[PDB]
């Protein structure tokens, strides 16, 4: 550079952001100051503060630049926790009151808020109200919860809004018993994984399966994780033949069956349980070393960038440490081991969620398209609902 | 019972180069406080003779022995492509008869083991060889010819199956690499690992093929005081001699374990490091005791006299004699030592993880 | 958040962010939304009342109780204003003194303790008691002992600075409290000083002490510098240890080499005597590893190097120089040797080396990664200097020199994490940082010194070893 920090440089202050955001949590709503404006919705008023809500809104911004001003439609406890988020900015999001904060949000320009309750909104889809929130994601530029919406459509065809649904929205649905539905119209082994319906499984640790054969591993691995990523199937971690720890990555192609090498994980880990969120993977605790001559069951979070090739270990760990088994339901991925004690953990966000399992040996988790599957070791198939936390027996 | 003693009194003129760390100096010193200590009259003194180079080559190449034979302080000028690759000249260097010495070390080494191979005798306390670190193909550590395998080899002719404990710091591959194969001798070192000078010794490896359950290697970390030694010595040895049952101990006493030493980072007592002595003692075998790894002349002094009056079975004072090196030992001027406090990080559950590791490399053992 | 599909509370990771960047865009880009006009010097500022509420505890004071004030400036209330609307603000030397004083008086402390530290690190002798008074008058620890320290090591000098005369009897106290070796005279100035009790009950001579020294001319020997007059350097010490040294490192007055055959014993010089000490050997068969000497611990730190068996070893041993006994602590995050290492005020930084290639090779490497005395753990910074390999680091006051092969000299800051290059003038060099200065040596000279401050960015040559293998601050 060009800069003497001895005769003249230039400082960046780097808490600069979280003073003025606590400045304005501290000073607005703990406290009332400098409010300039005053807002009323349905008979409710509000003592905003016009900067704020034109700071991180172009609606406000639009709209007031361009006394009491009184909104349309909006019911005064979504405007609420709206202006609690556009102040505080962590929120408590409920299924009730969610078509609405979806619209209202939408309406006003409060992207992140608009993604938050897609999410929501394409985790929490039903096919009783599927097509409704076809339609909401139709009247909205709302493509990710369109194909969301569109899935349960689809693979539920088969059983009012549909009756009277416009060929429009038909085609894209049709697009991706059809027939008699549209008539109707509008008038040993160590690792293995699952890619698109192909069961591939890893004498020695070399051999591939499909039966059928495979090129073979380029590398003699034991307790190594395997993905199914949608575009190759990835090995990560494993115990070597010389009975230390792995530290090596490879794809496969499905197209052409050559293994290529990769970056190396950060950490070192074996028996690992392996996710694939959207092209990130997540490897989930395992077996680390421990005192430089054995193992230990570890809690550690893994993300791989497979389009970049990265890894990185998050800060956070798993609520409950050794071998794991996960599973991918929606935008998140459910976790359980023996002990259970079932948990949710949503990559997003930096939370996890414990829920409560019967007491009935390890846990074998699931996911279906329909829903979730726990499995146990010895205790039938189960499939529990993640909305009331209710297991029921096959 | 018997007690046999060898050494040759010009073992100590062998000067091996200035600032070297190995001074076999040591081994008159312990001959010396030996005199006067009123326990050279108790044991049979033997005089060792120097071992023929047709019998040291018994293990070694042939042509590593003539090349031994042949280096010179002088000639050497010549012998400059023969160094680089015996992994002679720079870390085990050449001195003034380096063979002679070679030959005083085995001698006694070779000349014990011969009499406890007649039955004749029960221990062989050899002050002078224990060089457990020349390899077969050339030199190595500080060694230049591995007395112990010539030992050993004297042992196997009679003897059926023959051990061979180590207490030095080092690993000692020189012995593991030349009886790898075998399973008739049994070898356990008990070495420090982890960036030091062997680098080889490490729990995941064993004797290759015959030898698989055999070479019992116990790495270890800095700082090892007496009390976890002992509570980790004992229960080893005693259950490989209960699944072993060896004929015949050879038992090294590197010096090197000891507190304050140059080259070791371990923290020991002079009775808890000859307390392996009183170990194998009441396990009544042909035992056969070898100096070796000594770098701290004053502590190794002090230490080799210890075992030496244990396996007597004789009691000493702490009070050392007036003899020729009286002034160098310590102003307090006994004979034990204190450990200078240091950190063990040998952990409780680090050391029981190995020893039931261990455990289960022994009850797979025939 | 009991319920992720029910219902559960959702954080904003970037909500911050998105309103720290909804104000430069809104009451900057296009001023809206003013409700209050201050003006400096004539000089109206249309400001809102909730920012400057927001950051500063002074602005707030008086909007809860058009403003105008009195000690500003108008150019330093520009600045001012756009780093409270802005968080980024380019400090001058000329100005300083007056953002020391108006930060301070706004409760701004970032760009308050940011200034108490510019000042605090272009101090000279020229100033020192002015800065050392402005900070009494402020309340300023870390600037005050900054200041008094240089006052103390240049006492002499000052003897005629018609200040030191013009001082009240307390401040004379605290600067002669500690410090002023015998060499600056003190009871001179102190005579002087009157023209009288607790002065001269209360004055501890420290006495000199040899503060360089170099290794080299392979009969290896070990010389010593001692920077005395004005701006010249001399020579206190010829001792040769006769061995073979391979580190170093350099722990209050004393000499701590490393080496001879098998080099893993230790010694030590106080340069009182020829007479060499001995200390405890190192635990550990490696080579290329640096050498730390932390003041605040009274210890010397071992990290990084290669081992015997040509894999590096990312293992950090310490060495207590009153219990003489080396211990293990943490590990680095990755295996280095022949880094430069350099500790600053607790935290020790390993600067480059050559890192393992993934194709079982040592590449040149270019990481800097710290290690925390205190918390005794280590981490990796983010950023990466721009040159890597061999290099030799020194610290001067809060920042850090660092030159590597070729002539460029980066001045790293670690909590800017910002660099600073510089160009020497036209072989792999070697620094210091003897009394203020900093001296650059020459690797091989059959000019040697050049003696350069950063200010200015000058380099005046200053004026016997063929070889210099090590040299140390
Ligand atoms: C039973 N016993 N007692 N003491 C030893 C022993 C024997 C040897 C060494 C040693 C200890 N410590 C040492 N440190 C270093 C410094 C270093 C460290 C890491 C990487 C490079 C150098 N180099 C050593 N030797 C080299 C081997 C290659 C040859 N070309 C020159 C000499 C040795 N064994
Ligand atoms: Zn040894």
């Amino acid at each position: 550079m060009d800069e003497n920090y001895f005769v003249n440089y230039t400082f960046k202050d780097r808490s600069h952001s979280g003073r003025v955001a606590q400045g304005i949590m501290k000073l607005c709503l703990e406290e009332e100051l400098f409010a300039d404006v005053t807002i009323s919705v349905e008979g409710r008023e509000f003592q905003l503060h016009r900067l704020v809500l034109s700071a991180q809104s172009c609606f406000f911004r639009s709209m007031f630049t361009s006394r009491v001003i009184v909104l349309q439609d909006v019911s005064e406890s979504v405007f609420q926790l709206l202006v609690d988020y556009i102040y505080h900015g962590t929120v408590k999001l409920r299924a009730e009151e969610l078509q609405e904060i979806y619209e209202v949000s939408d309406m006003y320009q409060l992207t992140s808020l608009f993604e938050e309750c897609s999410r929501f909104l394409a985790r929490t889809v039903q096919v009783g109200n599927c097509l409704q929130v076809m339609w909401l994601a139709d009247r909205h530029s709302d493509p990710e919860l369109y194909t969301a919406a569109k899935h349960c459509a689809k693979t539920h065809l088969a059983q009012e809004e549909f009756l009277h649904l416009p060929h429009r929205l038909l085609t894209d649905i049709i697009s991706d018993n059809p027939t008699e539905a549209i008539e109707a119209w509008i008038n040993q082994i160590t690792a293995a994984c699952k890619h698109g319906g192909d069961l591939y499984v890893v004498s020695i640790p070399r051999r591939m399966w499909k039966w059928e054969w495979c090129a073979p591993l380029p590398r003699d691995r034991l307790q190594h994780t395997l993905v199914s990523v949608p575009d190759a199937i990835y090995s990560l971690g494993g115990k070597t033949l010389q009975d230390t720890l792995s530290n090596a990555v490879i794809y496969y192609r499905v197209g052409d069956n050559v293994w290529t090498e990769t970056t190396q994980l950060e950490v070192a880990v074996s028996g690992a349980a392996g996710a694939n969120l959207n092209g990130i993977i997540y490897l989930l605790g395992g077996e680390e070393n421990d005192l430089d001559f054995f193992t230990k069951p570890s809690r550690l979070i893994q993300c791989f960038d497979t389009e970049t090739d990265k890894c990185h270990v998050k800060p956070y760990v798993l609520p409950f440490a050794g071998r794991m088994h996960a599973a991918v339901h929606k935008d998140l991925v459910f976790i359980v081991a023996e002990g259970d004690s079932l948990v949710c953990y949503n990559p997003l966000l930096d939370s996890f969620t414990r829920l409560c399992l019967p007491e009935a040996s390890l846990w074998k988790i699931a996911s279906c398209n329909g829903s979730i599957y726990v499995f146990r070791d010895r205790a039938n198939t189960y499939k529990l609902d993640p909305a009331t936390s209710a297991v029921t027996v096959t | 019972k018997k007690v046999c003693y060898y050494y040759d009194g010009d073992i100590g003129n062998y000067y091996y180069g200035q600032g070297h760390p190995m001074k076999p100096h040591r081994i008159r010193m312990t001959h010396n406080l030996l005199l006067n200590y009123g326990l050279y009259r108790k044991m049979e003194i033997y005089r060792p003779h120097k071992a023929t180079a047709e019998e040291m080559t018994k293990y070694h190449s042939d042509e590593y022995i003539k090349f031994l034979r042949s280096i010179r302080p002088d000639n050497m000028s010549e012998y400059s492509k023969q160094m680089q690759r015996f992994n002679v000249g720079e870390d085990c260097p050449v001195f003034d008869g380096l063979f002679e010495f070679c030959q005083l070390s085995t001698g006694g080494s070779v000349a014990g083991a011969v009499k406890l191979n007649r039955q004749q005798t029960d221990m062989a306390v050899n002050w002078a060889g224990g060089l457990h670190h020349a390899k077969k193909s050339e030199a190595s550590g500080f060694c230049y010819v591995n007395d112990i395998v010539l030992a050993i080899l004297e042992l196997l002719k009679y003897h059926q199956r023959v051990l061979y404990i180590d207490i030095d710091i080092h690993h000692g591959d020189g012995v593991e690499e030349a009886f790898y194969t075998t399973d008739r001798v049994m070898t356990v070192s008990f070495h420090k690992y982890g960036e030091y000078f062997p680098g080889t010794g490490d729990l995941r490896d064993i004797g290759a093929g015959k030898g698989k359950y055999y070479a019992v290697n116990f790495p270890m970390r800095d700082g090892i005081d007496d009390e976890s030694y002992g509570q980790i010595f004992k229960p080893i040895i005693s259950k490989v001699m209960e699944m072993y049952q060896p004929s015949a101990v050879v038992l090294q006493c590197g010096a090197d374990s000891l507190s304050g030493d140059r080259l070791g980072c371990f923290n020991l007592t002079v009775k808890g490091h000859a307390k392996c002595v009183e170990v194998v003692k009441t396990f009544n075998l042909p035992l056969l005791m070898l100096g070796g790894g000594g770098y701290t002349i004053r502590n190794v002094a002090r230490c080799w006299t210890y075992e030496t009056a244990v396996a007597l079975d004789c009691e000493i004072p702490n009070e050392l004699p007036y003899n020729d090196y009286f002034e160098y030992f310590g102003p307090d001027f006994k004979l034990h030592i204190s450990p200078s406090n240091m950190t063990n990080q040998n952990t409780p559950e680090y050391m029981e993880k190995i020893k039931q590791r261990l455990f289960e490399n022994l009850r797979m053992l025939p």
